[PDB]
RNA sequence: UAGCGGGCGUGGAUCCCUGGAUGUCCGAAUGGGGGAACCCGGCCGGCGGGAACGCCGGUCACCGCGCUUUUUGCGCGGGGGGAACCUGGGGAACUGAAACAUCUCAGUACCCAGAGGAGAGGAAAGAGAAAUCGACUCCCUGAGUAGCGGCGAGCGAAAGGGGACCAGCCUAAACCGUCCGGCUUGUCCGGGCGGGGUCGUGGGGCCCUCGGACACCGAAUCCCCAGCCUAGCCGAAGCUGUUGGGAAGCAGCGCCAGAGAGGGUGAAAGCCCCGUAGGCGAAAGGUGGGGGGAUAGGUGAGGGUACCCGAGUACCCCGUGGUUCGUGGAGCCAUGGGGGAAUCUGGGCGGACCACCGCCUAAGGCUAAGUACUCCGGGUGACCGAUAGCGCACCAGUACCGUGAGGGAAA
RNA sequence: GCCGACCCGCGAGGGCGGCUGGAGGUAAGGGAAGUGCGAAUGCCGGCAUGAGUAACGAUAAAGAGGGUGAGAAUCCCUCUCGCCGUAAGCCCAAGGGUUCCUACGCAAUGGUCGUCAGCGUAGGGUUAGGCGGGACCUAAGGUGAAGCCGAAAGGCGUAGCCGAA
RNA sequence: AACCCCCCGAAGCCAGGGAGCCAAGAAAAGCCUCUAAGCACAACCUGCGGGAACCCGUACCGCAAACCGACACAGGUGGGCGG
C-alpha cells in the first residue's frame, strides 16, 4: 500500500501555478505524515521530492431538499521537486 | 426474491382493456412493479425530454409498461396456464396440456 | 465493616422507644438504627512478619486456633498480605 | 464470468504466491491510482474500470 | 433513484440462507494520556538512501483463582451491555386514618450488587392432631375463615382438599494409606491427595458368622440418530357475448374443489395473477435424551465395640427483624451484644412453663420440570384508522427548546 | 358533500328528488360500546376585530450627474455635504464555523425597495524546525500504585501521573 | 528620488537596576556543578562536514449584523496600538 496515500491531483489555478514553479500539489490521505508522502510521491513518480506542505480543508456543507449534508473532509499537499525535474502526469 | 412471476422475454397475449386480445413479443418485464412491456399499452409522450444532451427526443407514442397480470402465455393452443414439470434432469415447464 | 474470620455485615434494625405500665397499657415512638458488630484488631505474628486481623470480639479465639492451624503450612519469603489470603 | 478466470490465475500466481499476490497487488494499486488521477481530468475515464479493477484488488488480497 | 457515464448475466449473474475473510477510530476500552472518536510511546520484525524522521505488522492494562523456586513467567477466568421478568443489600413520602404521632400507603417507589433464558426455592432439626401427611415451586380452593389491629383505619395467614410438574444426589467426621514440613524424633502434630461414609422404620466406622460374580437399578455427563429452526419448491378448474375508459358487473354454456382464507388485477373473479388445501425439501450452522448406546455411580442379613455423626454453633439473656402476630400469655424462624454445651442416656419442635405422648435430626453444598417476562419472529381481533393508533404510517427521540439532567412537535 | 317550498314521525330522526362525488355500503331481527357538546379563563387547528391603525430600532444628514438593469431614493462610479477619530480606526485572545473570495441568481430572509447582500446554486480558497500548542516543566485543583475508611454505590489518599495566559 | 541636521521623548528596553516600607511577597524542568551504579576502544564536552526535523491551528467576524442577549436588538464582552 503506496498508491493510496496520494488520492487525485487538485485542479486549480492556484496549483496550476505551482506547476511553473517545482510545486505540484494534489488531494492526500487524510490521515498521512508529511514524512509518509514524501516517499510515497516519491516512489510514486521516480521524483525526488525537498519540501513538503500539508493543509486539511473542513468540507463545505451542502444539501437537498429540506437534508441537511456535510461534505467529507480532505487533505492538500504540495511538494517541491528536487531543482530540475517534473511529472509530465500532472503537466497535462 | 419471490419477486419472480408469469412469463418472460417470448410470445404472450394481452387480456387487458385498451388492447384486449392483442398478442405480441414481451419486449420487457420489471419486476419491482412487477409489469411487462408488450406492443400493446404505447401512449402519445409530448415531452421534448428530460435530459438537454440531444436536442430532438421524440414526440414518440412509445410502449408503455403493463400490469404483469393481464398478459397471458401462449403455445400452439392460444393463451394457456403454465404448469411445471420437472425433466429427466432440469426444470421446465408446460403449458395447460402440451410442451413449453 | 466486618470481613474476618467472623464475616459479619452490620445491620441496621429498629430501635423503638415505648411508655407505658406493662400490667396496665403500652405505646410507642418508632425509628431505624444501626447496629454495629463489636470487632477489634488483631495482631499476630504468624512464621515471619507480623500481621493483623480486623476481626469480631466473637471469633477471637478463632484467629489464635488458625494461628496453629498455620504451623503445618510452608510459607516465607515477603509475604504480608499473601499470608492472610493463603491463611485459610 | 471474469471470476473463475482471475481465481484460478491466483492459486497460479503461486509459483512465487505471497510474495507474487504482494507484487500483483501493488501493482494493480498503481494502475487503480494512475486510473482515478486520470478519472478526476474527466477527459482519460470511461467508469467501469473502477469498480472492476477495485474488486479486483480484493480478491487478490484474499 | 430518475438522469449523465460505463457495465454484467443460461460458461448461470442480481437476490435469499449458511460458514469464512476483511473490519479505520471511539466505546468495558485494556501500552500511556485524554476535554470519547484524539495525542504520545517501550520492546521484536519489516518499508524508505534511512542513524536521526515517518509508516506497516505483532505485542505491553488491572483483578481473581490454579501452576511456577521468592521472582519472572504460563494457563483458565473476570470487567461492559440487555425491554421487562428475577434475587439479594438499602429504602421513602404524598396519601388513608375524614387532624395526627402507633398504624396505613409499602418492603411499594426508587438507588445498589448479582443471576439468566430465567431467577428464586428445593429432599424436613418440616407440617400439627389425623397412632395422618411426606422436597420445591406454580394455579384452584381453603378464606376475607383463623387471627392481627390507636381491636380505629385497616391488615390478613396455614393445615387440608382439587390440579401442573415430578428426582433426587454430593460431602464433613470416625477409620485405613501416601507425599510434604514443623518440631521437644514421636504408635504425633498439622496440611494436601486417594479410599471409606452420608442416615431417622436412626445411620456410619472398626471387630466377628454369611452366597454372590456372570444378578440387578442407572444418570442431570459424554456419543449417534430422529425430529425441528435458519433459504426454498409442487400446487385443481374458463371461454364467448355484452354496457363501459377500464369487467372481475350483466346474459349464455361449462369446469375444480383434501383448495369457496385472504390479497391483486383499470369496477363486484373459486377456474386471470400471488396464494389457499394437501404434500416435498438442507451440503452448511444452530437445536435436540424424543429414540438408542456407552461410561460415572449405586445395591445385603445378624451380633459385639460405643470410636464419629458439621461450634463460638445449639441453649440462655439483652436489642431487633420476619410470620396473621403492633409485647401480647409470645412460641417458631433469623441474629447485632454478653455467657456458652453435648454426639444418640445426643439434640430441635408440636404457641409461656412442667410432665406425658408423638414428630424431626440444625450449625456444609448441588439438583431438572411445572412458574415469570416479551427487546425479537409469527398468528388472531364485535382493536385504532392520521386530533385516532406508539411520541414517531412521512429519514423522529428528529426539528426546535434547555448550561445540563431533560423536554419534545408538525408532517 | 351541497340544495329542497315534497312525504312520514309529537320529537330525536327517517324517506324521496336534484347537483356533486368516484368504491364502497350492510334490511328485517338481535348483540357489544371509546356512542351524541356550546360553554370547562378547556385541548389542537383555521380564520376574524382592533386596522390600512401603532410601528419601521438611536435626530451623524443629506444632494446631484453618469452607468447598469424588465424594474433603482435604496446596487456601481464621480463630485459636493455631514459623523466618528483613547474610535464609530488598527492588531491579538474567547466564542462563532465557511459568514472569506469569484461567477450566476432574487421566491423567501433584509422591518420599504433591491439588480444589492452577512441571502439561494456552484467553483475556489487556509501551505510553518523558528508564530501558538503537543513529542518540556510544574500551580490551585484533579487523578491516584501503596495505604486507610465506608451496607452497596463509593470517601480520603503518599509516590507517580494530568493540569497554564 | 532624497533618505541628512536639530529638539521633545516614554509607563517600553538594559532588568535579576537602585531606595524605602510591612502586610514579608509560587513550584518544577531547562542550564551549570558534584559524585553512584555502570562504564573508561565507551561516554561526555567544543568545532567542522554531511544528513534529519513529525502532529494540530492558520479562511472570515471579533465593542460586533458573524460572540452572549428568541431579532441585522441603542445592553453586555479580556489584552495591545490609538497621530
Ligand atoms: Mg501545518
Ligand atoms: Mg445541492
Ligand atoms: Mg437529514
Ligand atoms: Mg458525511
Ligand atoms: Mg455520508
Ligand atoms: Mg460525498
Ligand atoms: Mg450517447
Ligand atoms: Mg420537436
Ligand atoms: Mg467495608
Ligand atoms: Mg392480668
Ligand atoms: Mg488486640
Ligand atoms: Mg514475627
Ligand atoms: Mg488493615
Ligand atoms: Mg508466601
Ligand atoms: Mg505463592
Ligand atoms: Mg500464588
Ligand atoms: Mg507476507
Ligand atoms: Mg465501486
Ligand atoms: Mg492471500
Ligand atoms: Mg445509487
Ligand atoms: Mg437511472
Ligand atoms: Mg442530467
Ligand atoms: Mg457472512
Ligand atoms: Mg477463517
Ligand atoms: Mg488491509
Ligand atoms: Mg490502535
Ligand atoms: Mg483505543
Ligand atoms: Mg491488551
Ligand atoms: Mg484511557
Ligand atoms: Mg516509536
Ligand atoms: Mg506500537
Ligand atoms: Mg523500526
Ligand atoms: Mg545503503
Ligand atoms: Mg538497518
Ligand atoms: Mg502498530
Ligand atoms: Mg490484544
Ligand atoms: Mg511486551
Ligand atoms: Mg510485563
Ligand atoms: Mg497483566
Ligand atoms: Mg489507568
Ligand atoms: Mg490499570
Ligand atoms: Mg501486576
Ligand atoms: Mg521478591
Ligand atoms: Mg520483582
Ligand atoms: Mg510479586
Ligand atoms: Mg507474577
Ligand atoms: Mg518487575
Ligand atoms: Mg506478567
Ligand atoms: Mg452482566
Ligand atoms: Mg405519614
Ligand atoms: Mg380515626
Ligand atoms: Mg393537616
Ligand atoms: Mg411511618
Ligand atoms: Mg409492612
Ligand atoms: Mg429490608
Ligand atoms: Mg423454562
Ligand atoms: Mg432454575
Ligand atoms: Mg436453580
Ligand atoms: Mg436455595
Ligand atoms: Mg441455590
Ligand atoms: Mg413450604
Ligand atoms: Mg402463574
Ligand atoms: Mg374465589
Ligand atoms: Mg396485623
Ligand atoms: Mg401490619
Ligand atoms: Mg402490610
Ligand atoms: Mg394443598
Ligand atoms: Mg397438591
Ligand atoms: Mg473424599
Ligand atoms: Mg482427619
Ligand atoms: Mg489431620
Ligand atoms: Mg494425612
Ligand atoms: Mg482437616
Ligand atoms: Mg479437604
Ligand atoms: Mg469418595
Ligand atoms: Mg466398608
Ligand atoms: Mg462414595
Ligand atoms: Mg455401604
Ligand atoms: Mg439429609
Ligand atoms: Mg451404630
Ligand atoms: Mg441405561
Ligand atoms: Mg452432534
Ligand atoms: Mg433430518
Ligand atoms: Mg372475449
Ligand atoms: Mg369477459
Ligand atoms: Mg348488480
Ligand atoms: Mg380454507
Ligand atoms: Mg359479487
Ligand atoms: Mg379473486
Ligand atoms: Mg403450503
Ligand atoms: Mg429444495
Ligand atoms: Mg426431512
Ligand atoms: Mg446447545
Ligand atoms: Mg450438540
Ligand atoms: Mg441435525
Ligand atoms: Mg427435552
Ligand atoms: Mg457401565
Ligand atoms: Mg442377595
Ligand atoms: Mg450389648
Ligand atoms: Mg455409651
Ligand atoms: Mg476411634
Ligand atoms: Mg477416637
Ligand atoms: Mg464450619
Ligand atoms: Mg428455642
Ligand atoms: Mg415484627
Ligand atoms: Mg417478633
Ligand atoms: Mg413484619
Ligand atoms: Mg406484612
Ligand atoms: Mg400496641
Ligand atoms: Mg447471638
Ligand atoms: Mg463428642
Ligand atoms: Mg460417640
Ligand atoms: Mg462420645
Ligand atoms: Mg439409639
Ligand atoms: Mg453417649
Ligand atoms: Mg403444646
Ligand atoms: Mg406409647
Ligand atoms: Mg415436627
Ligand atoms: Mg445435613
Ligand atoms: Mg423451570
Ligand atoms: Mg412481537
Ligand atoms: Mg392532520
Ligand atoms: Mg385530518
Ligand atoms: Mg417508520
Ligand atoms: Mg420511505
Ligand atoms: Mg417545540
Ligand atoms: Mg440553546
Ligand atoms: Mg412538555
Ligand atoms: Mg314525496
Ligand atoms: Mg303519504
Ligand atoms: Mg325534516
Ligand atoms: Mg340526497
Ligand atoms: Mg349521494
Ligand atoms: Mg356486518
Ligand atoms: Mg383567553
Ligand atoms: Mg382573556
Ligand atoms: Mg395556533
Ligand atoms: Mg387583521
Ligand atoms: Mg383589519
Ligand atoms: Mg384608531
Ligand atoms: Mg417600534
Ligand atoms: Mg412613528
Ligand atoms: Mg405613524
Ligand atoms: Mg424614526
Ligand atoms: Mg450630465
Ligand atoms: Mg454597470
Ligand atoms: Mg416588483
Ligand atoms: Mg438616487
Ligand atoms: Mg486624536
Ligand atoms: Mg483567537
Ligand atoms: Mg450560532
Ligand atoms: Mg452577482
Ligand atoms: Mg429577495
Ligand atoms: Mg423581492
Ligand atoms: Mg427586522
Ligand atoms: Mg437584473
Ligand atoms: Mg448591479
Ligand atoms: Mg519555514
Ligand atoms: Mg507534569
Ligand atoms: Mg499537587
Ligand atoms: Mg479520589
Ligand atoms: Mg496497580
Ligand atoms: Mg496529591
Ligand atoms: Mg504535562
Ligand atoms: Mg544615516
Ligand atoms: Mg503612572
Ligand atoms: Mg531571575
Ligand atoms: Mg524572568
Ligand atoms: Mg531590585
Ligand atoms: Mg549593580
Ligand atoms: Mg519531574
Ligand atoms: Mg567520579
Ligand atoms: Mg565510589
Ligand atoms: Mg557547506
Ligand atoms: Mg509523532
Ligand atoms: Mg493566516
Ligand atoms: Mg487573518
Ligand atoms: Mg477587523
Ligand atoms: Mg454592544
Ligand atoms: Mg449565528
Ligand atoms: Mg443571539
Ligand atoms: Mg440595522
Ligand atoms: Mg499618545
Amino acid at each position: 500500500t503506496a498508491y493510496d496515500v496520494i488520492l487525485a491531483p487538485v485542479l486549480s489555478e492556484k496549483a496550476y501555478a505551482g506547476f511553473a514553479e517545482g510545486k505540484y500539489t494534489f488531494w492526500v490521505h487524510p490521515k498521512a505524515t508529511k514524512t509518509e508522502i514524501k516517499n510515497a510521491v516519491e516512489t510514486a513518480f521516480k521524483v525526488k521530492v525537498v519540501k513538503v506542505n500539508t493543509l486539511h480543508v473542513r468540507g463545505k456543507k451542502k444539501r437537498l431538499g429540506r437534508y441537511l449534508g456535510k461534505r467529507p473532509d480532505r487533505k492538500k499537499a504540495i511538494v517541491q521537486v528536487a531543482p530540475g525535474q517534473k511529472i509530465e502526469a500532472l503537466e497535462g | 426474491r419471490v419477486k419472480m412471476h408469469v412469463k418472460k422475454g417470448d410470445t404472450v397475449l394481452v387480456a387487458s382493456g385498451k388492447y384486449k386480445g392483442r398478442v405480441g413479443k414481451v419486449k420487457e418485464v420489471l419486476p419491482k412493479k412487477y409489469a411487462v412491456i408488450v406492443e400493446g399499452v404505447n401512449i402519445v409522450k409530448k415531452a421534448v425530454r428530460v435530459s438537454p444532451k440531444y436536442p430532438q427526443g421524440g414526440f414518440i407514442e412509445k410502449e408503455a409498461p403493463l400490469h404483469a397480470s393481464k398478459v397471458r402465455p401462449i403455445c400452439p393452443a392460444c393463451g394457456k396456464p403454465t404448469r411445471v414439470r420437472k425433466k429427466f434432469l432440469e426444470n421446465g415447464k408446460k403449458i395447460r396440456v402440451c410442451a413449453k | 465493616s466486618g470481613k474476618r474470620p467472623i464475616v459479619a455485615n452490620s445491620i441496621q434494625r429498629r430501635g423503638k422507644a415505648k411508655r407505658e405500665g406493662g400490667v396496665g397499657k403500652k405505646t410507642t415512638g418508632i425509628s431505624k438504627r444501626r447496629q454495629y458488630p463489636n470487632l477489634q484488631k488483631v495482631r499476630v505474628r504468624v512464621a515471619g512478619q507480623e500481621i493483623t486481623f480486623r476481626v469480631a470480639a466473637s471469633h477471637i479465639p478463632k484467629v489464635y486456633e488458625l494461628v496453629e492451624r498455620a504451623k503445618g503450612l510452608r510459607l516465607e519469603g515477603l509475604s504480608p498480605k499473601e499470608i492472610k489470603k493463603e491463611l485459610l | 464470468m471474469k471470476l473463475s478466470e482471475v481465481r484460478k490465475q491466483l492459486e497460479e500466481a503461486r509459483k512465487l504466491s505471497p510474495v507474487e499476490l504482494e507484487k500483483l497487488v501493488r501493482e494493480k494499486k498503481r494502475e487503480l491510482m494512475e486510473l482515478r488521477f486520470q478519472a478526476s481530468i474527466g477527459q482519460l475515464s470511461q467508469n467501469h474500470k473502477i469498480r472492476d479493477l477495485k474488486r479486483q484488488i480484493a480478491r487478490l488480497l484474499t
